[PDB]
């Protein structure tokens, strides 16, 4: 459904990683699945073999916090930036806390009820891609 | 070049951007429009150091590695009670509690 | 022009008007040039007011944004502003 054009057309990309975060490069198939990469360290540059119309997002590889490039969610090939977000500060919070909380022990911080459920809600690309079909 | 303060004395903290090039007397006219307190009631300091009216905030240490958005630089404020003026006091933040065994 | 955030133990923070309007729940506060927050300590209000000043300067800015810091001790109570915030 937000799948990659089957061009065939060759086109060259530089993943940079202008976050202090690794990258997991995901490319979207032609069957809209998505199909992670190689991780990209920190501050690091990757000169990679694309195709014009292929479509490209790129989260942190551990926690799948969700990134930038050029500004935008998804990367149609040219030069790929990939830049933190200005996460919201509560997000930037649950990223924090699930950072120093094993997922099994966040019923044990003394926090509300929707809280729980912010924490347990971890970022993913399927959920991701689903709220882009509006 | 912005720079970004904490304007400090006692439980009251200004939070504002300034040029490196703007003076310290520039930013005591912040101060004032502010505060309603004139320059000539007003003494700044970096780290308890009195600073020179003429000299520029960047001559003062406050500069883009330092005065950070999410990170920024403390500028003492003391007010005078005419004449003599009150020492530097800046009132610590509340304490955080003990980390809990869940998140250490 | 200013606006003051007033926490839990009396510290005063004063704050462009724009940037305390990154809050939803401030927004609506506003509409008085004095905010009293009853529950948020000052190590956490002044975390707040900097995450204002963070979001207003990297908001749309093709440069490289540098991470938001939070200390470990603050993480959970910060959470708590945030949420409380809609920041
Ligand atoms: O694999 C590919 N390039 C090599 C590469 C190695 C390491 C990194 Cl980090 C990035 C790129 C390309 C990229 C994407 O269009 C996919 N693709 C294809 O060559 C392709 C084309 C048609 C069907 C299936 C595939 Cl895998």
């Amino acid at each position: 459904v937000l799948r990659s054009v089957n061009s065939r057309e060759p086109s060259q990309v530089i993943f940079c990683n202008r976050s202090p975060r690794v990258v997991l490069p995901v490319w979207l198939n032609f069957d809209g699945e998505p199909q992670p990469y190689p991780t990209l360290p920190p501050g690091t540059g990757r000169r990679i073999h694309s195709y014009r119309g292929h479509l490209w997002l790129f989260r942190d590889a551990g926690t799948h916090d969700g990134l930038l490039v050029n500004q935008t969610e998804l990367f149609v090939p040219i030069f790929a930036n990939i830049t933190l977000p200005v996460y919201t500060l509560k997000e930037r919070c649950l990223q924090v806390v699930r950072s120093l909380v094993k997922p099994e022990n966040y019923r044990r911080l003394d926090i509300v009820r929707s809280l729980y459920e912010d924490l347990e809600d971890h970022p993913n690309v399927q959920k991701d891609l689903e709220r882009l079909t509006q | 070049m912005d720079v970004f303060l904490m304007i400090r004395r006692h439980k009251t903290t200004i939070f504002t951007d300034a040029k490196e090039s703007s003076t310290v007397f520039e930013l005591k006219r912040i101060v004032e429009g502010i505060l309603k307190r004139p320059p000539d009631e007003q003494r700044l300091y970096k780290d308890d150091q009195l600073l020179d009216d003429g000299k520029t905030l960047g001559e003062c240490g406050f500069t883009s590695q330092t005065a950070r958005p999410q990170a920024p630089a403390t500028v003492g404020l003391a007010f005078r009670a005419d004449d003599t003026f009150e020492a530097l006091c800046i009132e610590p933040f509340s304490s955080p509690p003990e980390l809990p065994d869940v998140m250490k | 022009m200013y606006v003051k955030l007033i926490s839990s133990d009396g510290h005063e923070f004063i704050v462009k008007r724009e940037h305390a309007l990154t809050s939803g729940t401030i927004k609506a506060m506003l509409s008085t040039n004095e905010v009293n927050f009853r529950e948020i300590p000052s190590h956490v209000l002044s975390k707040v007011c900097m995450y204002f000043t963070y979001k207003v300067r990297y908001t749309n800015s093709s440069t490289e944004i540098p991470e938001f810091p939070i200390a470990p001790e603050i993480a959970l109570e910060l959470l708590m502003a945030a949420n409380f915030l809609d920041c």
